[PDB]
RNA sequence: AUAUAUAUAUAUAAAAUUAUUUUAAUAUAUAUAUAU
RNA sequence: AUAUAUAUAUAUUAAUAUAUAUAUAU
RNA sequence: UUUAAAAAUUUUAAAAUAAUU
């Protein structure tokens, strides 16, 4: 099962429902001015600035996407035994996943393929600040290398 | 501590400042306006009992009497334990522990308040000194009138 | 547990009682040990004072808070009487340098009211606690 | 009472000549085993007078 | 009974507990309005003579 | 008010729930310190009208 | 007149006019058991009701919908609720009930489930699973109650036939209501009549032992059993404690409207909070007098000491100022449409003005009118929607203040900017300082904790065993043991001889499921943790009581609540003060590994390191790990055993706990699921909890606050608080007490700006605070406004029991207990004291007979502690309750009738010529057994509980099972050691003084009979208790106890009045006023409860702790046996030793043996006089010290004379003075000394025999 | 007083009569008491003057 | 592949604080006294 | 005739669900 | 010359009733 599959099947989607979120902040305008309110010319985001779109980025994953993916992995461990991707293990751990969670690694340093793919849904920034979101949203256990 | 500023004002006007005279004059009839009365007297004394009572920094325990009584050795095969008699006759009726207070509000007026020891205090028409039980009520008396 | 596993030596408190169960009659009898003991400290305390020998330059056994008359004598008690004896009994083992003082101001403590004596200030008055003392610059000059 | 007063002499009398083996454990015995044990140790003794 | 059983707390420092006992009863302004109350029944007692 | 807001402003470039320079609410007495307002005109008159 | 008809003797008898007698009792016994549900409702029809219980009946009750559109079906085959509205309603709907029903073959009026039903379900088709849910939750929720409702029903009309009362105080018949004003009733009888309709039978079910039968009528749903109750409920409390008939209205309507809803347990939780937010909520917004008591805090404010100083005058300027309840109050109001009653009270709060005796009644009244039902819904509801609750952690902590791993523990950097700090600190600390007592490594410390969690309640030990399976280790099964299969018991023997490293694998097994419903609240669950996953919790469990007892401290677990709790709430409510209410919703789900157990783990991991560097904790080994906290260095490092529990704990609660869900009322649910929420069934749970609270909230105001706020005021109002002044807790529920300062009630602006401000932080790091602040105390379900206790009588439901299963009720006699405790609930709640009486009289005869019959005299009930009424020709209700249960209570009430109780025998025949010197001349030996006096006091005494015999197992296998317990108590050498040794020295010198010296090799000889009687009873027992019933009434009987007769020979003499204790215009509790006036008298005479006197002689020789499956008893008697005889102390070692004891331990506990003369454990043993349960809220420590007095009146009498070397007599003759005092109605008086007939030599002598026979 | 000392001391049992002389002479003592005599709840006009 | 009757066996429901009540023959026999 | 205590003696050990096998019918 | 203070310990392990988290 694909990282991105228990968010694609919403009528909004998920990176699209979260791309929408620099309406709450005081002003930014655009997600251009996001992605540069956000962190300064490189990554490392302001840790205060970073807060203050995490506040408004929670209630986004604790109430649709926790629900949405209790149903998905529910039907999804109906029809079989499946190998399951996510992106923090609070994902599988707020929506009350049943199996074996494994936590994993990689030996590379995985912020800079943020920037080599491009053909992502909004700019490679914005992949970029979503992912820092989720490594935010990460309950900290020793991930334990993929191997 | 209170702070003042120090620079030029803005000529507040703030009235309230006035002489002995018309201070006095005032003192006269609100006295004139309670003689006699003794239930227009009582609720200034109570409240500043309590206000006494809220900001003294002493406590009160009858366990330090109870203690230091313990100490003195009695017969067991006796008719009187002078110990256990002074226990018995030194706990307050209806525990009220007030008159302490009270008394100590009312030396602030002397001149339309007079604190007397109530007549339910003394030994019961006519004491005798080959009484124990009679002889507690008059140290109690003796430590109590000075107040 | 060194100690422990050599020392020949082995504690019999009722040895206490032995020679306390031979007075016929408040009872002094039944002070130190059936009543007043922590009931849970058995005597590693012991050893661990005698341990403490071997550090007095980074460890400075000395007597608990907890140990004392609770705020006072008055030596017409029998219980604090007794606080009296333990205390200066134990107070030479320990290492510290001003248990001597200790020692002195329990009793000064203890008899506040029938015995007085000149301090060194209003702060430091015969009525302080016999713990709240111990630097060198506290020792009454009396 | 005198009772109590003569119970309390009785009491110090017997104390001051309770049969303990401490003391004499503390002065012939103790030190030695302190000694024998003071080189066989992690951390050696750290004393001032 | 009060004379005779008193007692302090164990932390008792008289400048800080008084410092923020007397504090609260200083901040209300009910004493300087209390003046001119007297004010008035003096001018009219005069008013009246 | 103008205190209060650049209280405010600091605390919003500051990035907490609580700006650390406050500039309202300091330890001084400045009850006599004025602005300029809307409300006096350059006669020395209230702006009523 | 048909009830009457049956039983005007029975009227007569408890009405307080003709004298009681067991032959009217069983009289009325009779009628009540012969007697049938037809009858009842017809006596209802009887009873002519005024227009003022008339009231409109909403028509939609009877015509519902059908079931089917109220379910679905999961994706994973699990039948489970559709909610229409709001994702709480999951409870049972209101539907038809008829149309699944077929007719019972005798009574072809009712009928179950039809079997075809079932079978089709269990066959696995949908709509017959669905049906079959539907009917077995709606039978739960219609068996929530203890007994059949016409029972109760038939005990009031008894009761209140009688008609009113007379006052022997107040001298006057009391003005309350007869039933032709109590709306409930016609409610009920109404109800009842438009469902019966046409047919015969009236009843709409009758309540069975297996399950209930619906009356097959169209116009039948499955609200009507909950509305009954609460109908039942309400009139009652009506008729009983004097309820006002307006606001019955108003508790009437509301059940009505919730009846006629979509669901009935929904409505009812949705608005279970009208009554309390529109009276307790909002009183006083004017105040005008009255008087509050005037407590003071002394000074150690952490040891919980008060002083009463008085009654101060309440003035405006007191009057309420916490924000209003009005805007959100009437929201509530019309969501539901409840407007109507919201309103009326909204306006009648507004008219009380006076801090009074009849503003507290109106409150107490305006509180008892809420419905107390236990609310129901299916076990797969309540595991799908607590147990997805998820913590909301709003600003997380860093992912870079984490260092490298130590096996599966992060630590905190010191260099944090987090919150998590303060609290990685107190945990720190906390553990060092418990690891470094001497105290936590003896074996016996670790034994005792070992066998804290080894119970005989089960612990899910298939799972373990089928875990276990999965590696392949075998386990014993011990075939053929008649002890129970699922208890700790069980597992610990199986667990005997194991190594750590294969149980360990069991470390993440999965739990079973318990549930549990409450009043007013949602379906409790539970979680039964086995015996690996409690043991490796133990530095958890241990770490958390350090810091509740030692470093926080601000807490009352562990200390009594009646005497410590209770005035925490008359204190902290008193008008100068003011009181915040601080509750964290959802505490379990909120205490997950993000926040708190990842930090409390590496605290507890590292605080342990220093004092613990090799050694094993209880039986766990010295394992090692490798770490690389430092960066760079990358070396395996040794731990110690408490660090390897640690990190087997710390993984297990990283992945969270999966639930093995399998209820009985839906046929297809036995599903698997997994949370993060912490358990419940931890032996750590209630102490962390509250260690939690106290440190977040001192972390609060010690850093938290003053870095957020600007203003003054609230800056110093947060700096004049700490936890250990203003603050108490107790797990989950808080309250923080904020003095009044010198210009009065400290400003209600900034108590709520602090308020925004807790909640503010509760969002950062997950816990949602609920926050009240509006002017009354709120502590452990105790309330309190102005210092007034005022009762919840909606939480104590007459008629609810709670059955969270479908299993059986326990067979008579075993609801006696029960009525018992209805009794004494009603009294500890203040209810009218002639008519609660007179109630509980009627209905202690409908549970007395039931089939070859066996009876109860009244005298039974007598003995267990109901006062009489008229006994002997004396006056009517001159005996309080507050009589002890018991000989005490039994000599108390003689005595106080003893010339009357004789010349009444003498009167009627009875006459002998022996002057027996308590009776005289009259013979009682011959009447009391005629009157049936003796029966019913000794089979009072005989147990109703069917004793488990053991069934003779075989010898090998319980010789096995039993050597492989006593192998997991006895696991180290140095516990066998030390028992061998005191074995060895027993038999040396012990040798003869006893013969089975009790030791550690018993323990398992209890545990295995502690998992017999874990089991069912047979037949063959229930058979053995009716017969030594029947044999115990069937004797002729001589006299009392022994213990009542050497009573009975002390007079006492009643003096005169003790003055007041407090002032008689002060409320301190609700519903005891002048109205109510015997409890007044007692109160008002005798004073509440504020002081500390627990263990009236508890004294014991033991006063060492050891296993608990050893017991005091045999220990104590064997010391006492060893100390009497007068051996060599080398067998009090032994002893002492062998009983789990270190050398020196043993002998200090020898010297404190040979002190303390065994004068006074001797007495102690002997006889068995406590304080009575009625006296917890009164000062009776006072009334024992100076208000008994046992030199009598006019001086010396050499009979009351007592020898010098007994002094334990004067504690039983300060017992009978204070029983006797106590017993009557009216003031306490100043009880003297009377008389002893033999002599004090001769009275001591008499006991001094019996405590030398021991 | 008078009719109790009437009754033959040792043949005394409970009666509602016993009850009112207890509780008679119970009022007396609180009706007797100053504070209790000197008190009310309520303001009077002077006082709130 | 199934249904019914029978017999056997198995699994399931917790922790803590508070207060009250109960937990040294199992039985018989001989000699002693007493009560009914 | 019964019971209580006294000394001794003796024997003595204390609801829902599922699985398996038998039988009858299809 | 006679009398007398007597110990206030615990956290008491399990089974039933009631209150609570
Ligand atoms: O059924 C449970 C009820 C609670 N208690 C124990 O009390 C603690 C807290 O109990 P709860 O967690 O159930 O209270 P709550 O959140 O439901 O409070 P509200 O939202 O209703 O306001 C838990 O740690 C649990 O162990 C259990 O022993 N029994
Ligand atoms: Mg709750
Ligand atoms: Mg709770």
């Amino acid at each position: 099962v694909d990282s991105d599959e228990v968010g694609e099947q919403m009528e909004p989607t998920f990176e699209h429902a979260v791309m929408e979120i620099y309406k709450g902040i005081a002003g930014v305008d655009s997600l251009d001015d996001l992605t540069k309110w956000v962190l300064n010319s490189d990554l490392v985001p302001h840790d205060d600035r970073l807060g203050q779109l995490f506040q408004a980025f929670l209630p986004l994953a604790k109430d649709l996407l926790a629900p949405m993916a209790r149903q998905f992995y529910d039907n999804s461990m109906s029809e079989g035994r499946l190998l399951t991707f996510a992106h923090a293990d609070s994902e599988l751990l707020n929506a009350n996943y049943f199996g074996h969670l494994l936590r994993l690694k990689i030996p590379y340093i995985t912020e800079v393929n943020l920037m080599i793919r491009k053909n992502r849904e909004g700019g490679e920034l914005f992949q970029l600040v979503l992912s820092y979101l989720y490594k935010m949203y990460a309950t900290s256990a020793q991930p334990k290398w993929f191997g | 501590t209170v702070t003042s500023p120090y620079a030029p004002s803005v000529n507040r006007l703030m009235p309230y400042r006035i002489s002995n005279a018309e201070r006095q004059i005032s003192q006269i009839i609100r006295v004139m306006n309670i003689g006699n009365n003794a239930t227009v007297i009582q609720p200034v004394l109570q409240d500043i009992s309590v206000l006494l009572q809220r900001i003294s920094p002493l406590q009160i325990d009858p366990t330090i009497i109870s203690n230091t009584m313990s100490t003195v050795s009695e017969s067991t095969t006796q008719t009187l334990s002078p110990a256990s008699s002074i226990l018995g006759k030194l706990r307050p009726s209806n525990s009220d522990f007030s008159s302490f207070r009270v008394a100590l509000a009312g030396w602030l007026y002397n001149g339309v308040v007079t604190t007397v020891i109530d007549d339910s205090s003394y030994p019961k028409d006519g004491g005798s000194v080959t009484s124990l039980e009679n002889l507690w009520d008059f140290f109690i008396l003796a430590l109590a009138l000075p107040l | 547990v060194l100690l422990q596993r050599i020392s020949p030596l082995q504690i019999d408190p009722t040895i206490i009682s032995n020679t306390m169960s031979t007075v016929s009659e408040l009872s002094p009898a039944s002070s130190i040990l059936g009543k007043l003991r922590p009931s849970n400290s058995d005597f590693s305390s012991f050893r661990v004072a005698l341990a403490g020998w071997l550090y007095n330059g980074v460890v400075t056994t000395v007597i608990d808070d907890s140990s004392y008359p609770k705020d006072g004598g008055s030596v017409t008690s029998l219980e604090n009487l007794w606080d009296f004896f333990i205390l200066a009994l134990a107070l030479p083992l320990t290492t510290d340098p001003c248990a001597p003082v200790k020692a002195f101001m329990t009793l000064a403590n203890m008899m506040v009211g029938f015995e007085t004596i000149p301090m060194d200030n209003q702060i430091y008055t015969q009525s302080r606690r016999a713990s709240a003392f111990s630097t060198p610059h506290t020792w009454p000059r009396c | 009472t005198q009772s109590l007063v003569s119970s309390m002499r009785g009491t110090l009398g017997k104390l001051k000549l309770i049969k303990s083996m401490t003391p004499m454990y503390l002065q012939q015995l103790a030190p030695v085993e302190l000694a024998v044990i003071a080189p066989m140790l992690p951390f050696p003794p750290f004393q001032v007078p | 009974v009060a004379l005779l059983s008193g007692k302090y707390p164990p932390d008792l420092v008289t400048n800080v507990w008084y410092a923020d006992a007397i504090y609260p009863m200083y901040a209300d302004t009910e004493v300087f309005s209390n003046l001119q109350r007297d004010v008035i029944t003096c001018e009219a007692v005069q008013t009246l003579v | 008010d103008e205190a209060d807001d650049a209280t405010k402003k600091q605390a919003k470039d500051t990035e907490k729930a609580k700006a650390q320079v406050t500039y309202s609410d300091t330890g001084i007495n400045n009850a006599n310190e004025l602005s300029r307002s809307g409300n006096v005109d350059n006669e020395g008159g209230s702006n009523q009208k | 007149s048909m009830i009457l008809t049956q039983f005007g003797p029975f009227i007569e008898s408890i009405s307080g006019i003709t004298d009681q007698s067991n032959d009217v009792f069983e009289n009325a016994a009779k009628a009540f058991s012969m007697f049938t549900r037809s009858d009842v409702y017809k006596a209802l029809d009887e009873i002519p009701f005024s227009e003022d219980a008339m009231l409109p009946i909403p028509p939609t009750i009877y015509t519902k919908p059908s079931h089917d559109s109220y379910y679905y079906i999961d994706a994973l085959n699990r039948v489970r609720r559709k909610t229409y509205q709001g994702p709480d309603d999951v409870y049972v709907p209101n539907c038809s009930i008829v149309e699944l029903l077929e007719p019972h073959e005798t009574l072809t009026s009712y009928g179950r489930l039809s079997e075809a039903i079932e079978n089709r379900a269990k066959d696995g088709d949908s709509q017959a699973r669905i049906a079959t849910t539907y009917g077995r939750i709606a039978e739960s929720q219609a068996r929530q109650i203890k007994a059949p409702l016409e029972k109760f029903v038939l005990a009031l009309l008894v009761a209140e036939a009688g008609g009113s009362l007379y006052d022997p105080v107040l001298q006057k018949y009391d003005e309350i209501p007869g039933l032709s004003h109590n709306c409930p009733l016609w409610c009920f009888r109404e109800i009842c009549r438009h469902i019966s309709g046409p047919l015969p039978d009236r009843a709409p079910y009758l309540y069975l032992s297996a399950g209930v039968f619906w009356l097959m009528s169209p116009r039948m749903t499955s609200a009507i059993p909950p509305l009954l109750s609460d109908l039942v409920n309400l009139a009652i409390l009506q008729q009983t404690a004097g309820l006002d008939p307006s606001l019955v209205r108003l508790g009437v309507q509301i059940c009505l409207h919730a009846a006629a809803s979509s669901s009935y347990a929904w409505f009812i939780l949705k608005t279970k909070s009208i009554f309390p937010q529109n009276t307790l909520h909002s009183m006083y917004e004017s105040l005008e007098g009255g008087y509050c008591p005037n407590l003071e805090w002394l000074e150690p404010r952490s040891d919980y000491k008060f002083m009463y100083m008085g009654a101060m005058p309440l003035s405006t300027k007191y009057a309420r100022s916490a924000p209003s309840n009005d805007k959100k109050a009437r929201e509530l109001g019309e969501k539901y449409g409840l407007s109507s009653v919201v309103s009326e009270l909204r306006r009648r709060t507004k008219t009380y003005s006076k801090h009074d005796f009849t503003s507290v009644r109106y409150i107490r009244d305006a509180m008892a009118c809420t419905s107390g039902i236990f609310l129901v819904r299916t076990p797969t509801e309540t595991v799908l929607q607590e147990y997805t609750q998820s913590p909301e952690i709003k600003v997380p902590i860093p992912q870079k203040d984490w260092t490298g791993p130590i096996g599966e523990i992060r630590i905190l950097k010191d260099t944090t900017s987090s919150i998590a700090r303060y609290l990685y600190r107190t945990w720190y600390l906390a553990a060092a300082r418990m690891a470094a007592q001497p105290r936590t490594w003896d074996p016996l410390f670790q034994a005792i904790m070992r066998s804290q969690y080894v119970t005989a309640r089960g612990g899910s030990g298939a799972t373990l065993r089928e875990s276990l399976y999965a590696i392949n280790v075998s386990l014993p099964d011990f075939k053929g043991l008649p002890v129970k299969a699922a208890t700790k018991i069980f597992q610990a023997a199986q667990l005997a001889n194991l190594p750590f490293s294969h149980t360990s694998v069991a470390i993440l097994a999965d739990t079973s499921m318990g549930l549990r419903n409450q009043v007013q609240r949602r379906p409790r669950s539970i979680m039964p943790l086995n015996v690996p996953q409690q043991q490796v919790s133990a530095p958890h469990t241990l770490t958390a009581d350090y810091i509740n007892y030692h470093m926080n401290l601000s807490t009352t677990s562990g200390s009594a609540v009646i005497e410590k709790v209770i005035p925490l709430g008359v204190y902290a409510s008193s008008p100068p003060n003011q009181s915040i209410n601080i509750d964290i919703s959802a505490c379990d789900a909120s205490i997950t590994w993000d926040f708190f157990l990842s930090v409390i783990m590496a605290a507890i991991h590292e605080g342990v390191a220093s004092s613990s560097i090799g050694k094993p904790f209880m039986g766990v080994p010295a394992s090692i790990v490798n770490d690389e906290s430092v960066v760079g260095v990358r070396a395996a490092r040794p731990i110690s055993g408490m660090q390897n529990m640690i990190q087997h704990l710390s993984k297990l609660y990283k992945r969270g706990f999966s639930y093995r869900v399998n209820d009985s009322f839906s046929p297809g649910n036995d599903f698997t699921h997994m949370t993060t929420t912490f358990p419940s069934g931890s032996t750590a749970t209630s102490t962390e909890h509250t260690a939690n609270n106290s440190t977040m909230m001192e972390t609060f105001l010690t850093v938290w606050g003053p870095e957020h706020t600007d203003d003054p005021d609230v800056l110093r109002l947060m700096k004049s608080l700490t936890i250990q002044r203003n603050y108490v807790c107790q797990g989950d529920d808080g309250l923080m007490i904020i003095d009044g300062n010198t210009a009065g009630k400290v400003n209600s602006e900034t108590i709520q700006k602090m308020l925004e401000l807790i909640s503010k932080y509760g969002e950062e790091f997950g816990w949602k605070y609920d926050i009240a602040y509006d002017g009354t105390a709120e502590y452990l379900k105790l309330y309190f406004i102005f210092g007034c206790r005022i009762p919840n009588l909606s939480r104590h439901p007459i008629v609810g029991k709670e059955r969270a299963n479908s299993s059986a009720e326990e067979p008579w006699p075993a609801i006696l207990d029960q009525i018992m405790g209805i009794f004494f609930n009603g009294v500890h709640d203040g209810l009218q004291w002639q008519r609660w009486i007179r109630y509980s009289w009627a209905l202690c005869c409908a549970f007395s007979r039931q089939r070859g019959y066996l009876q109860y005299p009244m005298w039974s009930f007598v003995y267990w502690g109901l006062p009489l009424v008229k006994v002997f020709g004396s006056d009517p209700w001159i005996f309080s309750w507050y009589m002890p249960t018991g000989d005490l209570g039994m000599y108390s009430w003689i005595s106080l009738i003893r010339p009357l109780m004789t010349r009444w025998m003498v009167a009627n025949g009875y006459v002998t010529d022996k002057c027996s010197p308590v009776f005289g001349n009259a013979d009682y030996r011959k009447c009391f057994n005629e009157l049936k006096l003796y029966q019913g006091y000794y089979m009072a005494q005989l147990p109703r509980n069917p004793k488990k015999s053991g069934r003779a197992a075989p010898r090998e296998v319980r010789e096995q099972f039993t050597q492989a317990l006593s192998d997991y108590l006895m696991q180290n050498p140095e516990l066998k050691s030390r028992v061998l040794r005191g074995r060895s020295e027993w038999e040396k010198y012990g040798a003869g003084i006893i013969h089975n010296p009790p030791s550690l090799f018993d323990v398992p000889h209890k545990w295995y009979q502690g998992a017999q009687e874990a089991a069912t009873a047979t037949r063959e027992e229930l058979a053995e208790m009716d017969e030594t019933l029947m044999r115990a009434r069937k004797h002729s009987y001589s006299s009392f106890s022994k213990l009542l007769e050497a009573y009975l020979l002390v007079k006492w003499r009643m003096c005169e009045a003790r003055e007041p204790s407090v002032d008689l215009r002060l409320p301190l509790c609700a519903g005891i006023d002048p109205l109510n006036s015997d409890p007044f008298l007692k109160m008002v005479s005798v004073g509440p409860m504020l002081q500390s006197t627990r263990k009236y002689f508890a004294q014991t020789l033991f006063m060492a702790k050891t296993v608990s499956g050893l017991d005091v008893n045999a220990i104590d008697s064997a010391l006492l046996r060893l100390r009497t005889l007068g051996a060599d102390k080398k067998a009090l070692t032994a002893q002492l030793l062998m009983v789990g004891l270190q050398e020196s331990e043993a002998d200090a506990l020898a010297g404190k043996i040979m002190l303390q003369d065994v004068n006074t454990v001797q007495l102690a043993r002997v006889v068995n006089l406590a304080v009575p349960d009625t006296w917890m809220s009164l000062d009776f420590d006072t009334m024992f010290k100076h208000h008994v007095k046992l030199l009598p009146k006019d001086g010396r009498h050499l009979n009351t004379d007592i020898p010098p070397r007994m002094g334990w007599l004067r504690a039983i003759l300060r017992f009978l003075g204070a029983g006797m005092a106590m017993t009557a109605t009216g003031v306490a008086v100043d009880i003297y000394l009377e008389d002893i007939h033999g002599g004090g030599r001769s009275l001591g002598q008499r006991f001094m025999t019996w405590m030398r026979q021991e | 007083a008078h009719v109790a000392s009437h009754g033959l001391h040792g043949n005394m049992t409970l009666t509602s009569s016993e009850i009112q002389r207890h509780i008679t002479e119970f009022i007396s003592s609180w009706q007797n008491h100053p504070i209790v005599q000197v008190s009310a709840d309520v303001e009077n006009r002077k006082t709130a003057q």
